């Protein structure tokens, strides 16, 4: 996350880190079993790290769960990284809790104008790498669907959406892809995409998840 | 990789106009040795390179 906070203590209980051999993504708990991210955050046999603090150090809570189904959305395009989602089935149940808790999936998608909560472990540097070891949190609005096309011309789908500051300086960044972008207490998108970090006119672009709740609730009622 | 004014887009290029030219856009995985580059130097969007450059 560039430019943002430690989170400290344990504010971001739905944060979960995608392991396969080191950290490589973030995703959200959406329930004891199931676990949502970003679909390019796909690969053979994840392992899902929830309640984390330090990843590498065993702060208190430490919960290392293989995944059974990795669930690929049906129209994931890779090159475009349009309906970048995916859902994750633990092997085993995570224990929810006052530690580890599920974020709500929302009902209706936030206006634009509306501060949101994204969180992750990826780089906090702009230019260069320095990946934190504590998560780190940032306080960021969701950017106009005119000032993100316009940032990105025609890229920019109708399951994407812009957050961040078009002045620049704080921003998701490689190793947050995946997490959550919280606001008012439901899951609003997942961290995908941008040009660099940080960078001017060029804002973090998310995964609408509000147009996949649908998929998401039938996914997980047949599996 | 695409046809471009008088040249050819390959790999990890994007074609602007009449040139073709490398990008900055990335998903925002982590690379253990960061993004796959292609023969031309540009890196591609979201792949990632299977040995240190």
């Amino acid at each position: 996350i560039v430019g943002g906070y430690t989170c400290g203590a344990n504010t971001v209980p739905y944060q979960v880190s995608l392991n396969s051999g080191y950290h490589f993504c973030g995703g959200s708990l959406i329930n004891s079993q199931w676990v949502v991210s970003a679909a390019h955050c796909y690969k053979s046999g994840i392992q899902v790290r929830l309640g984390e603090d330090n990843i590498n150090v065993v702060e208190g809570n430490e919960q290392f769960i293989s995944a059974s189904k990795s669930i690929v959305h049906p129209s994931y395009n890779s090159n475009t990284l349009n309906n970048d989602i995916m859902l994750i089935k633990l092997k085993s149940a995570a224990s929810l809790n006052s530690r580890v808790a599920s974020i709500s999936l929302p009902t209706s998608c936030a206006s634009a104008g509306t501060q949101c909560l994204i969180s992750g472990w990826g780089n906090t540097k702009s230019s260069g790498t320095s990946y934190p070891d504590v998560l780190k949190c940032l306080k960021a609005p969701i950017l106009s669907d005119s000032s993100c096309k316009s940032a990105y011309p025609g890229q920019i789908t109708s399951n994407m959406f812009c957050a961040g500051y078009l002045e620049g300086g704080k921003d998701s960044c490689q190793g947050d892809s995946g997490g959550p972008v919280v606001c008012s207490g439901k899951l609003q998108g997942i961290v995908s995409w941008g040009s660099g970090c940080a960078q001017k006119n060029k804002p973090g672009v998310y995964t609408k998840v509000c147009n996949y709740v649908s998929w998401i609730k039938q996914t997980i009622a047949s599996n | 990789t695409t046809p471009c004014g008088p040249v050819t887009c390959s790999g990890a290029q994007m074609c602007e106009v009449d040139k073709c030219v490398c990008s900055d856009l990335h998903c925002k995985v982590k690379c253990e040795h960061g993004f796959k580059k292609d023969d031309n130097g540009c890196e591609y969007a979201c792949i990632c390179a299977d040995a240190p450059q």
